[PDB]
Parts: C-alpha cells; structure tokens; sequence
RNA sequence: UCGAGAGGGAAACAGCCCAGAGCAUCGACUAAGGCCCCUAAGCGUACGCUAAGUGGGAAAGGAGCCGACAAUGUA
RNA sequence: UUUGGCACCUCGUCGGCUCGUCGCAUCCUGGGGCUGGAGUCGGUCCCAAGGGUUGGGCUGUUCGCCCAUUAAAGCGGUACGCGAGCUGGGUUUAGAACGUCGUGAGACAGUUCGGUCCCUAUCCGCUGCGCGCGCAGGAACAUUGAGAAGGGCUGUCCCUA
RNA sequence: GAUAACCGCUGAAACAUCUAAGCGGGAAGCCUGCUUCGAGAUGAGUGUUCCCACCGGGUAAGGCUCCCAGUA
C-alpha cells in the first residue's frame, strides 16, 4: 500500500498513547480513541507496520494508518463541513444547540445536534458544521442534506459547498 | 437502476464495483447505473 | 406502563341524555369498594402486579387456608380475588381501599369478563358460513360447512380449520370503552357501550391498554 | 464367558465443566455429546446410559466462524398452516445462547427413548456462575491426542 | 362409511371398559 | 478398546497396529475384556504395543 | 445384473459399485465405501487452493462469483 | 399452468355453491431507482405476499363482451382443490325429431325436447367436552410465560394552500 | 428493534469507490407491542396461606357423592 508506507507525523502539543492496538489521541480540541483491526501493528517512531503481503494485509495496511492520520489532525486542527441553501423561502435559524430549518414544508424542522459536534450560521443560508470526529462530521452533514434534496429543475435544497449540481431542462 | 445480468460499460466515466457480492457500475450519467442480478 | 383497576359487576343497561341531547346507552357497573390483598414484586415474585379483592361473603364460606390469607393483610374476607398486572405495584399496600371513583368522566377503561355462553354452537352461528340455499334442491345440507379440504394432496384437514364447538363462556375483554359517569355515592360507573357477560357477572374495569 | 454388560450400580457419574469461551460450537457439541453419551469410558454399553453429567459455562460466546452468524436459521413448524418460523443466529445467539447449544447438542444423539435420557444430563447456562456447586464439578478441558 | 378392519382385542376393550356400571 | 486405549493416550488407530508389530496377537473378545476388569493388564498392553511402534509413525515405509 | 440373487455400500432406492449365502462360530484379514457426533474406524501427518456453506444441482453470456427463478413445512 | 409424445400405477370430465390452504411471475395498498419525470397523473424497473380484491345482463358455461361502481376488481398450484359436502345446467345409456351419410339395420367433436346422483364414520385427520394418572407431604387461591392461535384492509372532505 | 430494494459517512486493496474493517437511515413486510389459550413446558415452574409428624388402617387442612338451581 502506497499510502501505509508514508509515516505519520504528530505536531506538537499532541499527546499519543499507544496501549497494544488501540491508540488514543489527546489534543487541544479533544480525546479519540480507536481499535486497529489484526494483524495491523503501529510503532511509534508513527509508523504502521504489516506481517505479510497478503491481499487482505495491504488493504487494512492503507485504511488503518488513513482512520490514525484523521485523528491526529482531528484533534489538532478538526474538520468542517460547509452546507449552502438555494431556493425561495429557505431559510436556517439556529436556536441554542438545535437548528430550525425551512425546506419549504407545512411544519418547521428541528434538527439536534449530537455530541461532540456543533453549528455554526454565518448566514441564512450558509452554514458549517464542525467537529473533532471525520465520520461523525460528515455523517451530519449527509442527514441534513437529505432533508431536501436539490431539485433536477431549481436546485432547491441543501447542498454540500461548492457541489456542482447537474441541471436538466424542465420540458 | 438497471438489472441485468450483462453488465458492461457505456462511456469512459463508468466504473465497474463489487458491492456486497454483486457488480454494479456507478456512472455520473444515472442512466448507466447497473446491477447484475 | 401505569395501570389503575377495579372489579365491578354489571347491573344492567339503560339510557342517558348528554348536555348536547345525545342518547349514550350506558351500562351501569358496580365497582367497589375492593381492598389490595397482596403486592407482589421483582425478587419476591418475579413481576410486578397487585391483587386487589371484591366481592361480600361471610365468613363462614371461607375455608381456612383463604381466610389465613385474607388475615394477612388484615381486611374482611371477599370472594373473588385478581390481579392487575401493573408497573407501578410499589405504591400499594396492603388493606388499601380502591374506591368507586379511581375513574373519572370522560377516561377510556378496558372491560373484562367471562362472555355469555352459547352451548353447542353450530357451524353457521359460530363462524358466520353461508349455507347451500333452501331452494333448487338442495338434498339435506342446508346448514353443513362444505368442504373441509383437498383431495390426496395433502389427504388431511389443515389444523386449526373452523368446525362447530362450544360457544361463548370465554374471557373476552372490550376496548376504549368511555366511562360517562361515575356516581360517587352508590359506587357506580355509566360506560357508554355493552361489556361483555351476563347481568351480574363479575367484570373487571382497567386503564386503556391502547393510547398512552 | 460372556461380555460382561454393566449392572445398574457399575456406572459411577462424574461431573464436567466445559468452558465454552471463544470455542467452536460444532467442537463443543461434539465434546458434549461424547461425554453424555457415556462412549469414553471402558463400561460403555448400547443400551445403558453411562455418561457424565456436563455443565457448560459461557455459553453465549461460541465463536462461530465464516458468516454463520447471519446466514443459519433454526427453523421450527407448529403444524398449522404457514406456521413455520424461523431464527438467524445472530438473534438466538444474541438472548437465547442456551437454547441453542443444547439443540446442536440433541441432534448430536440418539433420537431413541434413551438419547433424551442422556440429554437430560446437560446443563446449560450463560453466565461464568453454576448453581450447580454442591456436585463437586471438575473442569474438563478439550485436547487431542497422537 | 363401513369398518376398514376387524377391530384389534386390545382396542376393543379398551371402550367396552368405559361400559361400567356406578355403586349406587 | 477405543475407550480404554484413549485413556492412556493412544488411539485405538495405532494401538492394534503396534500389537501387530509386537507379534502379541490377541483377540478382540478378550482384549476388550481385560480393559473393563484388569486395567493393569491392559495397560501392561499398551505399553508393549506403544514401544513396538516405529518412532516416526507418518514417514514412509 | 435383475428376472431366478441373499449379504455390504449409494439415507431410503429389483437392473448402479463390491460380492455368489450347505450349516455353526461372542476369532482374524479384506472388497466397494468410509474414519467430528448420530454410527464401526483419523478433530491423522505435510504442502498448496477455496471465502462462495462453493463442497451440498444447471446454460449462453458477464466481471471461486453473477446468470439462479412455484406453489403443505427447513427441504 | 396450454396443444402434444410415451403407455410406467389404477379395468361419472365440466361449470356453480361452501370451505379453505399455498406460490409470487403484485391488481390495490406500503418503500424505492430511472424517466422522452415542469405539477396532478403516468411508463419501466427493483423490494414487498400482511390484508384486501363488489354487484349484475347474455350464455351450462370456463372463457368472453357489456352495465354501475371500486383504492383494486391479480395470475396460478392443490386428482385442471373440494359430489362418503350440495346441485346436475353441458357432457357418455335407453324415447323422439330435424340436416347430412347409408339400399338397410343404423351413424355423425352436428342440433333439438326429456331423462333414478346410494352409505348408520372402524382407523388417521379436524372441532369441542370429559375420565385416569403423573408432577415424592397433603390442600385452597393467584399467577410467570416456552410455545401457539387471532388481528394487520381502505376511502372521501377540511386545514396547511 | 433488526431488515429488503435503495439512499449515505469514513475508507483501502490501487485519486475514486456506500465495503473489502466499521458506522447510519430505510417498507402495510420480520420480532415485539394488542386480544385469547398456555407448566402433560414429563424441563410437569413461582408466590401467599392452611394442616402436622398417627397407629394395610383411622384421620387433620381440603375435597368428592347427594339435593335446589343457573350466571352453565
């Protein structure tokens, strides 16, 4: 695996503890903590090491150092998502910990924020999700996108920053 | 989604998966996403 | 979940007027006074559930083991004892009275009792078959079930098939039934609707299982 | 002469118990029904029951290998019409792990008169604690031999 | 509909035997 | 014979092969008659047929 | 070969595999077929392959897999 | 599941009613992909068998056409399920007539009118109800729940607009 | 609560990938929840109370038989 090979880097102020298989990262922003599948070992040098070449081996060589990297810089750094709304009428209110969303629907929407992640509204119709864990990250991001997918015809809904919608010609 | 057992490619975008023990093809035209079965 | 029970005993049935004049057919249940005999528990007993006993016998129909019983929680010996499978058995205790008026106007209770029994019932009244017409000569079964299966595949009636047995004399227990009134004074409660059983049988009047 | 056949009072009952932790379930059915069965033993006759009394401990962490866990039912008809019900692994193992160790158990024996009195010697449980302690039982490792 | 066989001993006493009289 | 051979660590596989090859031929009849009432005796006789195997009993003949 | 053929195996299964029953035997070696438990004998030793319960059913064709799909109840 | 071939078991056919039961190759209802899907509604396909799937005119009719509705008026297996459960309209007896064939007796997957449908349930099976014994002291009362059966249908209008 | 088709988060084998390790959503369908039967569940269970340690037989607690009836 040409990504296991790279080395881990860990910046400053990162306190890594190494108990057998599992590694548990603390940092400025948080703690995480993870089990590394077998036979996939880590030494500190981090460096992730595997017993043979066997097929199976390499695949869990690449994807065990890459769910480690994330960590380090999720701790240090973190990761947020940044969700744009288009449409009429669409609009995003946060209240408190919980976000109210208007999808052009007969009810409002409350959405709750789970632990560990938190809302950030720069506009109403702008906003960011942040958080210390990438799969949890983006796990909120992709529920509330499906709130209101992007239209075919408008492109009214939520959508991911930047997301080049396809746009088919209403006959 | 399209279901049949000759699966191939249309365009160049499409890439041929095996997805829970059965091979689709994911393209960015959805047209041409397919499952064998 | 909470539930709040009591035995009664059918009187009758008869008709009221609601304020919007709407004749309500209510059913007129004597429920109460009945006492808590027994609390059981988790460790004691394994569950949660409460015995509550009503009824009026003397003392001299109790056999001895019962009236032993009965001495425990020390209250005068009644003649029908059951058990309201609640969640919330350790606010009873023992002797307590459970008046007539647990239930207030408008609550929905679950009625329960012993239906009326129908004896033999035959195919038609028990299981609502149709017959083979009285006319275009039909040769003697104007009533009979029909058929009762296939042929050699799989030479044999399919258990469980409907047949003609004794009806009725079974537990049965209506729903949502709404407790119009209940009179305090004579211990009384007007439910709108028919409970099961015989005038004078024994019903038992529980919290809506459903809508909670 | 004649092969001497055991009396009722030659047959002297032990007590095993087997510690199911991560082992096979196939291996410890097998194991179980040796010894329930009585055919370890040099007194060991067709028509006797001579085997030991087996307690299993840990009995809700059989490992079981491949994709058993989802893909093994246990099937189970009522004799009335579509009555047939059925129960991965995954679930039955998930709250009932007893009662699935000794049905593999059973159908590692006789289906006779006397195979359900051998079965009755089996006790089965999921916790590592056996009410079982007033027996005096001995654990009883699994090994194999040259 | 008519016997499809002779009745075995052991099944026919084992009705006659519900044939009894009470003690009074 | 199975039962009794395994409790002293030999299968009955090759517990009959050594006796052939200690020439104590025996029979069946009464070989499985002294692990029942001498277990002594039976187990003097797995010891012979123990010691008249080869030492490596998988390599080739 | 059965018909006119017992016995062992293929779960059951005249015609398939092994084998031709004068009678007795609480001895031994084998044939087809097997040796985790039902059920006699290997959880045999050593190397390699299979991840599909394939083994424990099938095609053109597609990238061991898919193709795969009927009625009482696992079957 | 059709029309057939073989001739291996055994010298009342159909239709309707009653009662089921099962398969999914789904008619409705539930979920979803794509759409030559603006919306309402559709087309195709994927998942899905829990329940539901009307009443009449014609014909013995299955079938089929039609009428009025319905969320829908599904296709099949079960001895083309089901006559020791019912009918007996067609069809396979004897009477009679028409057309055609035959010299004639008569014949016709041509037609027409009429034309006997037996049985007291022994065994298994199914629906209910008891007797005996068991459950290591004998009893009264109330219950846990391993398992099993029942139920699972759907429309119109109003607000949102 | 777990799932079908399907929709995704993170992610390799080798940027991409809903999958090869994992983590979610997701059907009138599956298990529960509702109603009823239910320890002959021979694995024959549990609880409260009562009788009391006699000589094949008499008994205790408690039943059964008989009679008047029905809520049968």
């Amino acid at each position: 695996s040409r990504i296991g090979k790279l080395p881990i880097t860990v910046p400053a102020g990162v306190d890594v503890t190494i108990d057998g298989r599992t590694v548990e990262v603390k940092g400025p922003k948080g703690t995480l903590t993870h089990t590394v599948a077998a036979p996939i070992e880590i030494v500190k040098g981090l460096n992730v090491t595997r017993p043979n070449d066997e097929r199976q081996n390499k695949a869990l060589h690449g994807l065990s150092r890459t769910l480690v990297a994330n960590m380090i810089t999720g701790v240090t750094q973190g990761y947020t998502k940044a969700l744009e709304i288009s449409g009429v009428g669409y609009r995003v209110a946060a209240k408190g910990s919980n976000l109210e969303f208007q999808l052009g629907y007969s009810h409002p929407i409350l959405v709750e924020a789970p632990e560990g992640i938190s809302f950030k509204v720069e506009s109403p119709t702008k906003f960011s999700v942040e958080g210390i864990d990438k799969q949890k990250v983006g796990e909120v991001a992709a529920n509330i996108r499906k709130l209101r997918k992007p239209d075919p015809y408008k492109a009214k809904g939520v959508k991911y920053a930047g997301e080049v919608i396809r746009r088919k010609v209403g006959k | 989604m399209k279901v049949k057992p000759s699966v191939k490619k249309i365009c160049d975008k499409c890439k041929v998966i095996r997805r829970h023990g059965r091979v689709m093809v994911i393209c960015d035209n959805l047209r041409h996403k397919q499952r064998q079965g | 979940k909470n539930i709040k029970g009591v035995l009664g005993e059918k009187l009758g049935m008869t008709q009221v007027w609601d304020e919007n004049n709407r004749v309500v057919p209510v059913t007129v249940v004597k429920a109460g006074p009945c006492v808590v005999t027994q609390v059981r528990s988790n460790d004691t007993d394994g569950y949660e559930s409460v015995q509550i006993a009503f009824g009026e016998i003397d003392p001299r129909k109790v056999n001895k083991p019962l009236k032993g019983h009965f001495a425990k929680a020390d209250v005068t010996p009644r003649r029908h004892l059951v058990e309201i499978r609640t969640a919330d058995a350790s606010e009873y205790t023992l002797g307590q009275e459970i008046t007539a008026a647990v239930f207030e106007a408008g609550v929905k209770v679950d009625v329960t009792g012993k239906s009326k029994g129908k004896g033999f019932a035959g195919v038609m009244k028990r299981h609502n078959f149709r017959g083979l017409g009285a006319g275009h000569g039909t040769q003697r079964k104007h009533r009979s079930p029909g058929s009762i299966g296939g042929c050699a595949t799989p030479g044999r009636v399919f258990k469980g098939l409907r047949m003609a047995g004794r009806m009725g004399n079974e537990r049965v227990t209506t729903q949502n039934l709404t407790v119009h009134a209940v009179d305090a004074e004579k211990g009384l409660l007007l439910i709108k609707g028919a409970v099961p059983g015989p005038n004078g049988g024994l019903v038992l009047v529980r919290t809506a299982a459903k809508g909670a | 002469m004649r092969t001497y056949s055991p009396k009722p009072g030659d047959v002297t009952r032990q007590w095993h118990v087997i510690d199911a932790q991560d082992v096979v379930l196939g291996r410890l059915a097998t194991t179980a029904a040796t010894l329930l069965r009585g055919k370890h033993k040099p007194i060991y006759a067709p028509h006797v029951d001579a085997g030991d009394f087996v307690i299993i401990i840990n009995a809700d962490k059989v490992h079981l290998s491949g994709n058993k866990r989802t893909q093994k039912m246990a099937y189970r008809h009522s004799g009335y019409p579509g009555g047939l019900r059925s129960v991965r692994y995954d679930d039955l193992l998930a709250n009932n792990p007893e009662k699935a160790v000794e049905k593999a158990v059973k159908g590692m024996l006789p289906k006779n008169s006397l195979g359900r009195q051998m079965l009755s010697k089996l006790k089965v449980y999921a916790g590592e604690n056996h009410p079982h302690a007033a027996q005096q039982p001995v654990p009883f490792e699994i090994t194999q031999v040259a | 509909a008519v016997p499809k066989r002779k009745m075995s001993r052991s099944n026919t006493r084992h009705r006659r035997s519900q044939w009894k009289a009470a003690v009074p | 014979i199975n039962a009794a051979a395994r409790a002293n660590g030999i299968t009955y596989n090759r517990f009959i092969q050594g006796l052939k090859a200690a020439n104590v031929e025996v029979d069946r009849k009464i070989l499985a008659e002294l692990a029942v009432n001498d277990a002594n005796a039976f187990a003097a006789l797995v010891e012979v047929a123990q010691k008249a195997l080869p030492s490596d009993v998988n390599a080739p003949k």
